[PDB]
């Protein structure tokens, strides 16, 4: 029942933005989560 | 069908992750 | 370390404040934790 994907890279605005689209319509969640992962990956500050 | 806001209480002490539920 | 906590009942906007306190003040991510879990506690019982 679901797995976890942490996005410790994304700032509050980005982070909040992910579920904002999701919660409006949980169908795109997987897609959104992806862009979250992808974002996390895109900027991934070490 | 969605994603769950999950956090993990660690060294930094809170990480914002997602539990994607199918 | 790594004590996972779920915020299913909180909405993007509810969670918004959490990051804001958390990223602005990591020094209280636990006290902040309390608040999100508080909020997730607050609105939890529908």
């Amino acid at each position: 029942d679901g797995e976890i994907f942490y996005l410790p890279n994304l700032n509050p605005d980005q982070l909040c933005a992910f579920f904002h689209s999701v919660h409006d319509d949980p169908s795109q969640s997987a897609n959104l989560l992806a862009e979250a992962k992808k974002l996390n990956d895109a900027q991934a500050p070490k | 069908e969605g994603v769950l806001y999950v956090g993990s209480k660690t060294k930094e002490g809170v990480v914002h992750g997602v539990a994607t539920v199918a």
